[PDB]
RNA sequence: GUUUCCGUAGUGUAGUGGUUAUCACGUUCGCCUAACACGCGAAAGGUCCCCGGUUCGAAACCGGGCGGAAACACCA
RNA sequence: GUCUACGGCCAUACCACCCUGAACGCGCCCGAUCUCGUCUGAUCUCGGAAGCUAAGCAGGGUCGGGCCUGGUUAGUACUUGGAUGGGAGACCGCCUGGGAAUACCGGGUGCUGUAGGCUU
RNA sequence: ACAGAAACCUCCCGUGGAGCAGAAGGGCAAAAGCUCGCUUGAUCUUGAUUUUCAGUACGAAUACAGACCGUGAAAGCGGGG
RNA sequence: UUUAUCCGGUAAAGCGAAUGAUUAGAGGUCUUGGGGCCGAAACGAUCUCAACCUAUUCUCAAACUUUAAAUGGGUAAGAAG
């Protein structure tokens, strides 16, 4: 019997990196738009890199943060493609997790022969009531010792709701 | 020959001491200065506007002005003989109340008080200070010991 | 492994911030610029009206700043307002008015000025700005203190201000942030401040919610149902308050004496009592494993 | 090569550490300020024989080299190759200077005499105060004589004057020899290769829990 | 044709022989240097003093006859 | 010692202002030739001397150095 | 006893971890009718009040790191004046005064300013 | 995910190790670091002082005062950096 | 010359307090490596050397400093109070 340590999803982050700019990026923005239903933020280059074809302050990726129920509704319909199974080393040291997909169509999406197939990074920030203590402005603070989601609490999170196997071996 | 620049040799004066790098505690500009009050200059890095300068870092002078956030202050500065009583316009941050005067004031308040009293007696009280006299004949006593014998101790080479 | 960031060195060199910083409560730079009084004044104070909307209760108080610790001359909270016929919804912009109004009048009862610079009475929601009367005690003034509230248009803070201005303090306030300013035009409606002052925000939420769905009413505001408060009524609770406050602002306290006075913290352990616990162990340990 | 040590025997100048400020320093002659069985233990190797300066002087890097070597040669013989440690405790380190030799050709014509007098880096030297150690050695308690004389020969690569002294500490620790066996047997002191950790009645109790366990 | 490039040698001797006079400070030093808005004002204070002398004189004689009465009531 | 100047493909040498690198020669492969030359088509090849700094970035802009070069070293 | 609001001096206050929260507040919380702010009501604004001290905070704990004192090192190092002191010289000795710092041992762990609660 | 010592994202730590056109030097954090909105306080005008000192200039600075303004809910802050 | 009171960053010290150098061992697949040697290969065994860092230790800094003297520099010790 726990009061409100309802381990629950604070956010779902969708990034679509594509070291290009212009088209091949601008189209990727419509995928997140379509999938989420919110205008995604264009990221840009921290600084220039030569082997890559990217330049400081050039646009590269496009990314979103999805939250509330519509996070649940894209995590579910996310893993599904990864048939409710992940690996041991994605359950991270701070109680977050991450599962990437290969192709954006597999999430109930229509392919246009123009708008190709850019998968995406899904990651999710598990939280808990009273995790906004840090992020607020007045009377900020830190989140206890417990109240911090350990790797192994984030594991049997994912194992008792999406009921995945979480297969070992790296 | 060296550079005349206003802040030479200040590398390690104006430098704030330790673990005080930051917000200037507010008290230090919410105590009141007023003309006649004697004040010790003490330059400070943090604020650079209205700085004094090294040739009077650590001097004292009386105040002759008071502007919105600064204090015009008359200080004596020695210069190949002729000392010059001269006036500068230092921002509050670099200034304190010297407690120099404040032994006297407490000595005055006591003497006027001790003179008004013991006037109804007419007994003459020792008002002036007086330097530390020679320590008076006292006795000592050991009780039931002789004193302890010292010997200088034999040198051996430690390393 | 990694390098341990938090060495001995981390803590030999870590220089604390500056207490009311750690707690995270105070612009001091900005307290600096608010508070410290010019030195063409030496003693005379600088008053600031302090408003921080908490979360349950709005606190407003006039303070002046001394070297031992800023002294509060007058303090008016929101949880007083039951006295003045306002039971509920008392961290709400319209109650910050009454609170700030209270404050202005609890102050102005002292230095005997409740008979002058009343400010606006019927309430409009405009420029009211007090003009000191000649041959009288000149009006009171203070430079509003927001604290840490991102002061966008509509926020309660500079709204409670409107209360203390309306109540007869001469604060420099502009109108650019009162709920009503149009940020694509640059005027008032002012008749939006009408509402915004008297809580027909809350009335019209108490009416969009009700006809759509029941039991979101009651959930969203139970105590707005309980205490037999309604819309329509609302406007004419508050108007009894900015009247009732103004006929009697003064605080009467409540006298206090009883407490038995038990000590139900926990105390500091004395030296010897730590001194043994290590000697108490190490005899619990030694004994335990001189065996198995 | 270099002027004779004479001319840079004495500390006149303020330390010139090799740094940003002087650069192009020829690498110090000496490189190993310890040899023998530096893989020793504290508990098997009990004789902190010392060589100590009696004068405020400078010692060249190249003297230290010789001083070391000639003590590695006599010890070995004496004890064998395994049967000591030698430590030099003056890594030369303020940098010494040379006006650039007043170079001229034949009869010559112009040197400029003194302009830009400031020299260049020549080498490196140690500062040495009185009663300060230069070299130290450890062996078995057995083998005192064979330390004595090894440092004795080293004195002769080496200007001024300096006493050979035998210490009161466990070999290379600071802990006064009359006292280890006790301080170890009860664990004020815990073995740590060459040296030893002094462990006090200070830290968390679970640190202790590991000992006396 | 080289030479000396300073010294501050006998010197102490000189700028000291005649003394080093700690500047002779009068009472009533000049108000030049002070913020004009002081003086702008304290001159209206100083100028309109005499306006208010009738009070001053009578109010003096009140205290003088009250303290002629205080010292005489002691007698 | 001090004052200049260079260093870039296997070699001789261009080149830019801070996005990019050449020529000729050499060489590898075909062709033509009975076979070599010559001629004609294809080709691959350096951290732009070693460095640290600045900068989006340096072969190129600073500072240090290392190798190769040049020029002075006048009154006695 | 204790808290809140505003505070002073800024670690005896920090940090790391362990323990407990009666009431009021202080918090966590619930939502987007409006104001307002976002990619996202994640932060700010606002309207609330269905839960729980999960954390902050507060209260406590650690032969806990740190900071703050004491001791010790040590009358050591260093130094004002002093000598027709020693010493080939480096340097060293004394006389008259002043007199540090580490390692190593101890103790402590924030004091209070105004306004207002609660324990009636 | 592709993604590798380096693209992109998210959590944690992060007293200051960045950053603050430059030599260093001093200064700096819900700043003086970074991002955006609004702009001309780089504006007009007397005087006082500091610094270089002879306590002469220039340059550079500090305090005030008078106008006219930007900014900000406002206190102030701002006469180049 | 005292007594108050500021000011002060040199000698010394420390560097198990920041920066900068630097010896040594215990310790650590931290990392990682590049070589071995035993291993097809295997954080497999054992070596080894790099680099890092966990407790340590040697020795230093004019263009370092937690500390930090001696000698020194302001004021003040009243009728102008
Ligand atoms: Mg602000
Ligand atoms: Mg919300
Ligand atoms: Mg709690
Ligand atoms: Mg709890
Ligand atoms: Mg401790
Ligand atoms: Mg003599
Ligand atoms: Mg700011
Ligand atoms: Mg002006
Ligand atoms: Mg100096």
């Amino acid at each position: 019997e726990n009061p409100m340590r309802e381990l629950r999803i604070r956010k779902l982050c969708l990034n679509i990196c594509v070291g290009e700019s212009g088209d091949r990026l601008t189209r990727a923005a419509k995928v997140l738009e379509q999938l989420t239903g919110q205008t995604p933020v264009f990221s840009k280059a921290r600084y220039t890199v030569r082997s890559f074809g990217i330049r400081r302050n050039e646009k590269i990726a496009v990314h979103c943060t999805v939250r509330g129920a519509k996070a649940e509704e894209i995590l579910e319909k996310g893993l599904k493609v990864r048939e409710y199974e992940l690996r041991k080393n994605n359950f991270s040291d701070t109680g977050n997790f991450g599962f990437g997909i290969q192709e954006h169509i597999d999430l109930g999406i229509k392919y246009d022969p123009s708008i190709g197939i850019y998968g995406l990074d899904f990651y999710v920030v598990l939280g808990r009531p009273g995790f906004s203590i840090a992020d607020k402005k007045r009377r900020t603070g830190c989140i206890g010792a417990k109240h911090r989601i350990s790797k192994e609490e984030a594991m049997r999170w994912f194992q008792q709701k999406h009921d995945g196997i979480i297969l070992p071996g790296n | 020959t060296n550079t005349k620049g206003k802040r030479r040799g200040t590398r390690y004066m104006f430098s704030r001491p330790f673990r005080k790098h930051g917000v200037v505690p507010l008290a230090t500009y919410m105590r009141i200065y007023k003309k006649g009050d004697i004040v010790d200059i003490k330059g400070m890095g943090t604020v650079q506007k209205g700085m004094p300068h090294k040739c009077y870092h650590g001097k004292t002078g009386r105040v002759y002005n008071v502007t919105q956030h600064a204090v015009g202050i008359v200080v004596n500065k020695q210069v190949k003989g002729k000392i010059l009583a001269k006036r500068i316009n230092v921002r509050i941050e670099h200034i304190k109340h010297s407690k120099s005067r404040d032994s006297f004031l407490k000595r005055v308040k006591e003497n006027d008080q001790k003179k008004k009293e013991a006037k109804e007696k007419g007994t003459w009280v020792q008002l002036k200070r007086q330097p530390a006299p020679p320590r008076e004949a006292h006795f000592v006593r050991t009780n039931g010991k002789e004193p302890e014998l010292l010997e200088p101790i034999p040198y051996e080479f430690m390393a | 492994f990694v390098k341990v960031v938090k060495n001995k060195a981390y803590f030999k060199r870590y220089q604390v911030k500056f207490r009311r910083r750690r707690e995270g409560k105070t612009d001091y730079y900005a307290r600096k610029r608010l508070v410290i009084q010019d030195k063409n004044k030496y003693n005379t104070p600088k008053y600031r009206m302090i408003v921080r909307v908490t979360n349950r209760d709005i606190i407003c108080q006039i303070a002046y700043a001394r070297i031992e610790g800023d002294m509060i001359v007058c303090a008016a909270y929101a949880h007083e307002l039951p006295k003045y016929g306002v039971k509920v919804g008392l961290t709400n912009y319209a109650a910050a008015y009454c609170t700030g109004l209270l404050l202005a009048r609890r102050l102005l009862n002292r230095f005997g000025m409740d008979k002058i610079y009343e400010g606006q009475v019927e309430v409009t929601g405009d420029e009211y700005n007090v003009e000191s009367i000649d041959g009288q005690p000149g009006a009171f003034t203070c430079y509003l203190d927001a604290g840490l509230a991102r002061t966008t248009t509509g926020n309660k803070v500079f709204g409670a201000l409107k209360g203390a201005v309306d109540g007869g303090l001469s604060i420099p306030h502009s109108t650019k942030r009162f709920p009503g300013y149009d940020s694509e035009s640059k005027e008032f409606n002012a008749e939006v401040h009408r509402k915004h002052i008297l809580g027909q925000n809350v009335a019209d939420y108490m009416r969009y919610l009700i006809e759509e769905d029941e039991d979101a009413y009651k959930k969203q505001f139970s105590q707005y149902i309980k205490n037999n408060v309604t819309p329509d009524m609302m406007e004419e609770m508050y108007k009894k308050a900015h009247a009732a406050i103004r006929e009697n602002p003064v605080y009467e306290k409540k006298p206090k004496k009883e407490v038995k006075k038990k000590r139900w913290n926990r105390p500091k352990m004395s030296l010897a009592q730590k001194k043994d616990r290590v000697a108490q162990k190490k005899a619990s340990f030694l004994r335990a494993q001189e065996r198995a | 090569g270099r002027r004779p040590a004479r001319c840079y025997r004495y500390c006149k100048n303020k330390p010139y550490p090799k740094s940003r400020f002087c650069r192009g320093v020829p690498d110090a002659k000496i490189r190993i300020f310890d040899l023998g069985r530096k893989k020793a233990k504290v508990d098997e190797f009990p004789l902190g024989g010392h060589m100590v300066s009696d004068e405020y002087e400078q010692l060249s890097s190249e003297a230290l080299e010789a001083a070391r070597i000639c003590a590695n040669k006599y010890m070995v013989k004496s004890c064998g190759r395994d049967g000591f440690h030698m430590r030099v405790r003056l890594h030369p380190f303020h940098v010494i200077r040379i006006n650039k030799m007043l170079s001229c050709a034949g009869a010559d014509r112009l040197q400029t005499g003194m302009r830009g007098a400031f020299g260049k880096p020549q080498g490196t030297v140690a500062r040495v105060h009185i009663g300060q150690v230069i070299m130290s050695i450890r062996t078995k308690l057995q083998n005192e004589e064979h330390v004595i004389e090894a440092l004795r020969r080293a004195k002769f690569k080496f200007p001024g004057r300096q006493k050979i002294h035998i210490s009161k500490k466990w070999g290379f620790t600071k802990f006064n020899a009359d006292e280890f066996e006790n301080m170890v047997a009860k664990k004020c002191l815990i073995p740590d290769g060459c040296g030893v950790k002094y462990v006090p009645n200070h830290g968390p109790l679970d640190k202790w829990r590991v000992l006396h366990s | 044709a080289k030479s000396k490039n300073h010294t501050t040698h006998n010197q102490s001797r000189k700028w000291h022989r005649n003394g080093i006079k700690k500047p002779r400070s009068q009472r009533y030093e000049s108000l030049k240097g002070v913020d004009p808005k002081f003086l702008r004002n304290m001159r209206f204070a100083k100028k309109h003093n005499k306006k208010g002398l009738k009070k001053m004189q009578a109010n003096n004689a009140k205290a003088m006859s009250a303290r002629a009465e205080a010292i005489k009531a002691l007698v």
